[PDB]
């Protein structure tokens, strides 16, 4: 999935 | 502040916007110093400028305003009054091609090209002068050929061995000139040949003050 | 033309030294730069 | 030869070796009240009033503007035909301002009129130097210096000069009138000044202890001496009562010449403004440097204390001149 | 792992030595003299308030874990993104008023007072508001799932919405600034070049080399940081082999150069020369 | 040529306006502020409305605030005065005073001639007396009283008396309670302490008789003295 973003991890 | 002093302080708002105004007409125009280097300097230049004490000439060109201020023979020292001028957008220095076999009517103390060379690098060692430039202008050019056929042209020079040719001689005493002043990397000297057109020498004047007005506008913003 | 306008008031230099000291120890209180002066008499607050 | 050779003998003794018995004056602390902002170029000269409240300021920029200073509000705002303004004067009682500019013309402007402009009430073009200082002597007779080695006596009625002092050999660059403006002293380049009077009609007594170009001048409010402000970093306050020297202000740590000369009231502080872009504050009694004037970004051109030596006002060439008490 | 945490404290400490000295020198001598005052002095706070948030961020990313508030870390994440703004905004501002300024005198003049710069800093502050405050709606504290522990980033209800932000603050945060500064520094060049011949010098002289090769090393220090920061946001959307082993320098490249261009703008100045 | 001149209509009905235009002369305009004073038959005098430098400050009367309009034409050289609705009350002969303000000037200097006008907190100016007669020659004393101490915190008390020949506009005769105006002998002489101000014409020749006023300068709306007529 995805597992990052802008600067802290994000649920997928 | 009873009715007098917010009015006071109101006129004095419109005093300073009227100051601030003055400043912004005064910052877009061309200031230019016009010292020659004889009794009688920059004979051609001040023809074209559309107009005791000095001549200041107001005139408008390429939708750019010119201020040529000349002092003409005064008898009063220049160091005293040599500060007054500091911040100039240009400096018109007109030399005379021939000064180096004539002497002014004078004690003859020193040749009129060797007083010119030290009358161009006074200027330029004064401490207010050190960021404005100074723009050459040699005059009679037609004439300055017709006294090479019949002259060595190492009077003033005795060291110089070249061409005896116009286009030789005028390269050689454009870097003559360009050597007298020891800050060449705060001045930028021009170099032109006055022209009787009555339209070509202000045009240098108006590229060369562009020049400067464009690094006076990088130094304001800190590119400089 | 020197001789013109010569004048003989130099017998002594001290005697005159002494008028310009007397004049500013007599005047040196109504001075607001050597007497220090409150905030509420002088003005620019 | 035979001119200053008996001055020498009468001198057993200086001015300093005497006033250091009085009480001395200490460090002179002295904070810049308010800063009079508006200008956009250098400041020249400047004058102050017998009120303590109104003073004129000359600037490059063409605008000859006028305020009070307990308010620092701008209340007249002059166009000037010259730019190259060097030096301005005050009236005593505020009805005419004169301004020497380049043009060789003392353009005389009068506040108090029937309009709202303020109009030119004369013209003075009968120098051929450059109008280097002038001085009121009241609202009609003007003393009026130029950089032709020469000063004059003009008058706004008459229109014409009067008296032209012609007496320098070097080019005069100050001037510096009386209390009662009966006399008045003239320092020029040939550090000579030169006590002109107005009874007999030109000077009586000169001076030659400096040794380079005298910039400004002052007097002292009793009217016996004078300080003398030159160019190579020292002051001579000389006597007017004993043709001679008194004592000097001189010392190594300062290398810039001096610019401007002041008094104040008691004639204690010798405000004196130099080229290090501070200003000075001598004794003048025991030549000690008691405190120093700093906080201008240029080097300063005008000082001028107030009659009551209440204000003192500094002017630089950063378009910004500083109120001190 | 500690070694990248080694330099966050040296880019910190960087803008720390460097940026307290940068309003020192403008208010000291200059003291807001004109317009171009103003802009140096907007980027000289906005990489201070961007070098107080990044510590928050720094140590986080080592831990694995916010350990600090919920509500206090939707403000501060969304400060930072503003410091981020307001500094590439105000390099924009910068670059049209270098080029207003060469380019168009006669039109300069109208900004060239006081007047109009202060409203036009408040105003390039304001407009950082409106870019960040989708951001800031948005902003939560919500477990990431992974070993159920606190992390606090932006959240969105679908995955399509979340393709829409990444690329709106790469238009308007990354390619709009740096068009803008790429195109009014190339045409301060072009126009330089061109009336520097008009007055007989053909080739480039001494100011004018100097001046274009300062002018190319700001524009090419702002790509060489931001780019390399923005290309790993949006490869982070197609594959995750990236194991948050770039993530820790990409972003202190971001952190290098907001720090940086204070003291690049302000020791190769005439204000810091004089005063050194 | 510093007089100044004033149209306005003879008389107009209750629901129009008459656009009161003054124009100005000789001195140099854009630098004083207009005024607007009107005098009703046998009354005092009133301050209307009054605009600074450049439509800058504009200050309306506590009676005229929401009716008057108050209009200028500095590049015209022209004051207007546009009116919403005429009233009983507002006729009166209006004045426009041509004042500066700036430390040494002289307020309310030349009022212009006027125009009439027919229609078919507050500093309360008292004075102790209406009509004083006194044979003329030597001198004669005149007081006038204020609500507020005049007396400022700066040092100056703001205080100007009028003269108003019969027939004619009222002039200025000492601003500022102790400086004399520009154009006015040295007979006259103001002394007083905050409140007291007293004037002695110490002259007081034959054209020195008239209506006198007292007005204070501290407090919008300005309000004029009742009135002393000399004989």
């Amino acid at each position: 999935c995805k597992n990052f973003f802008w600067k802290t991890f994000t649920s997928c | 502040l009873s009715a007098e002093d917010k009015a006071a302080v109101e006129r004095s708002k419109m005093i300073d916007r009227n100051l601030r105004e003055d400043g912004e007409k005064a910052a877009r125009e061309v200031k230019l110093l016009l010292l020659g280097a004889g009794e009688s300097g920059k004979c051609t230049i001040v023809k074209q400028m559309k107009i005791t004490g000095i001549v200041e000439t107001h005139f408008t060109f390429k939708d750019l305003h010119f201020k040529m201020f000349d002092v003409g023979a005064q008898r009063s020292e220049r160091k005293k009054w040599i500060h007054c001028f500091e911040g100039v957008t240009a400096i018109i220095f007109c030399v005379a091609l021939s000064d180096y076999d004539l002497v002014l009517a004078e004690d003859e103390e020193m040749n009129r090209m060797h007083a010119s060379m030290k009358l161009f690098d006074s200027i330029c060692n004064n401490k207010w002068f050190t960021d404005t430039s100074i723009i050459l202008f040699l005059n009679k050019k037609d004439l300055f050929e017709e006294k090479i056929k019949k002259s060595p042209l190492t009077i003033c020079y005795p060291e110089y061995a070249g061409s005896n040719t116009y286009e030789e001689a005028a390269a050689y005493i454009q870097c003559q000139f360009e050597d007298l002043n020891k800050r060449k990397d705060t001045k930028e000297i021009y170099t032109h040949f006055t022209c009787s057109t009555d339209t070509k020498n202000v045009q240098f004047v108006f590229d060369a003050v562009t020049d400067v007005i464009i690094k006076n506008n990088l130094k304001d913003c800190g590119l400089f | 033309q020197l001789k013109m306008e010569a004048n003989i008031d130099r017998i002594k230099v001290s005697k005159a030294a002494a008028d310009l000291m007397a004049y500013c120890e007599a005047h040196a209180k109504e001075d607001p730069l050597l007497t220090p002066v409150p905030a509420s008499e002088n003005p620019f607050r | 030869n035979q001119i200053r050779d008996a001055r020498k003998a009468c001198a057993d003794a200086t001015l300093s070796q005497i006033t250091n018995n009085i009480d001395p004056v200490g460090r002179i602390q002295m904070r810049t009240r308010r800063t009079l902002r508006g200008h956009l170029a250098k400041i020249y000269a400047m004058h102050w009033g017998t009120d303590s409240r109104l003073l004129v300021s000359a600037s490059q920029d063409g605008k000859l503007i006028i305020w009070d200073s307990y308010t620092t509000n701008k209340v007249h705002a002059i166009p000037l035909r010259s730019s190259w303004v060097m030096t301005c004067a005050y009236a005593p009682s505020g009805n005419y301002v004169a301004c020497g500019g380049l043009d060789n013309i003392c353009s005389i402007y009068n506040l108090k009129t029937r309009e709202g402009n303020v109009r030119v009430s004369r013209e003075l073009a009968g120098h051929t130097g450059y109008l280097s200082c002038c001085r009121f002597l009241d609202d009609n007779q003007i003393v009026t210096s130029s950089g032709d080695t020469t000063c004059a006596l003009w008058d706004i009625e008459t229109g014409q000069q009067t008296t032209t002092f012609t007496g320098h050999t070097g080019d005069v660059m100050s001037l510096s009138l009386a209390p009662d403006t009966r006399l008045f002293v003239s320092g020029a380049c040939d550090a000579s000044a030169k006590l002109w009077d107005v009874r007999e009609g030109m000077c009586r007594q000169t001076f030659t202890g400096h040794e380079s170009d005298i910039n400004a001048i002052c007097f002292f409010p009793n009217g016996n001496a004078f300080a003398t402000g030159s160019d190579d970093a020292t002051c001579r306050l000389f006597d007017l009562r004993a043709d001679q020297e008194l004592m000097t202000y001189s010392h190594d740590n300062i290398i810039c010449g001096i610019t401007s000369v002041s008094f104040s009231k008691s004639g204690r502080l010798l405000l004196a403004g130099y080229d290090d872009f501070n200003c000075n504050v001598w004794d003048a009694l025991k030549a000690d440097r008691a405190g120093v004037l700093a906080g201008h970004d240029n080097r300063v051109s005008c000082l001028g204390v107030t009659d009551d030596g209440m204000a003192v006002a500094t002017g630089s060439w950063d378009s910004f001149l500083k109120i001190w008490n | 792992m500690v070694a990248i945490q080694c330099i966050y404290a040296l880019v910190c400490l960087v803008g720390l030595v460097g940026n307290a000295l940068v309003i020192f020198v403008i208010l000291r001598y200059a003291k807001m003299k004109t317009a171009t005052n103003i802009y140096l002095l907007n980027l000289a706070v906005a990489d201070e308030l961007f070098m107080l948030s990044v510590p928050f961020v720094a140590s986080s990313a080592a831990l694995r874990h916010w350990p600090f508030g919920s509500v206090l870390c939707r403000a501060v994440l969304s400060v930072d993104g503003l410091n981020m703004f307001t500094s590439v905004f105000c390099l924009t501002v910068l670059s049209v008023d270098r080029y207003v300024a060469v380019v168009h005198p006669l039109r300069a003049a109208t900004y060239r007072r006081p007047s109009v710069a202060k409203l036009i800093n408040l105003g390039v502050w304001l407009a950082s508001l409106l870019v960040t405050l989708p951001i800031a709606i948005f902003a939560d504290t919500r477990p990431a799932r992974g070993g159920q522990a606190v992390a606090c980033n932006l959240q969105w209800p679908h995955p399509a919405w979340s393709a829409v932000f990444v690329v709106y603050t790469f238009l308007l945060g990354f390619l709009l600034p740096v068009l803008a500064i790429g195109l009014c520094y190339l045409l301060i060049v072009g126009k330089m070049r061109a009336v520097a011949l008009r007055a007989g010098w053909q080739q480039r002289r001494r100011s004018e080399k100097k001046i274009t090769r300062l002018v190319l090393m700001f524009v090419v220090v702002f790509v060489l940081c931001w780019m390399p920061f923005y290309v790993v946001q949006l490869l982070n959307l197609f594959v995750t082999s990236l194991d948050a082993t770039v993530n820790h320098v990409s972003l202190i490249l971001s952190y290098a150069n907001s720090c940086a261009n204070p003291i690049l703008y302000g020791f190769l100045s005439d204000n810091f020369r004089r005063f050194f | 040529d510093v007089q100044l001149v004033e149209s306005g209509g003879g008389l107009v009905q209750p629901g129009g306006s008459r656009k009161l235009s003054c124009s100005a002369s000789g001195f140099a305009f854009s630098s004083f502020g207009m005024h607007w004073v009107r005098q009703a038959p046998e009354k005092g005098l009133e301050w209307v409305a009054y605009i600074s430098s450049g439509s800058g400050t504009i200050y309306y009367a506590d009676t005229v605030k929401g009716r008057f309009t108050i209009s200028r034409d500095d590049p015209k050289n022209t004051l207007f005065l546009q009116m919403t609705s005429l009233r009983s009350e507002d006729t009166a002969m209006y004045y426009c005073v041509r004042s500066i303000y700036y430390y040494g000037s002289s307020p309310f200097d030349f009022w212009g001639q006027g125009t009439t006008l027919t229609v078919s907190s507050d500093i309360v100016m008292t004075q102790a007396t209406s009509s004083v007669p006194v044979t003329p020659g030597e001198s004669v004393s005149i007081s006038c009283r204020s609500s507020k101490s005049l007396l400022h915190s700066n040092g100056n008390t703001y205080l100007y008396w009028f003269l108003q020949r019969p027939g004619q506009s009222p002039q200025l005769l000492i601003y500022r309670m102790s400086n004399l105006a520009s154009g006015v002998p040295d007979r006259f002489s103001g002394s007083g302490s905050g409140t007291a101000f007293t004037l002695t014409i110490s002259r007081l020749e034959a054209e020195d008789v008239g209506v006198y006023y007292c007005m204070q300068h501290l407090e919008y709306p300005l309000t004029f003295g009742a009135g002393t007529k000399l004989e």
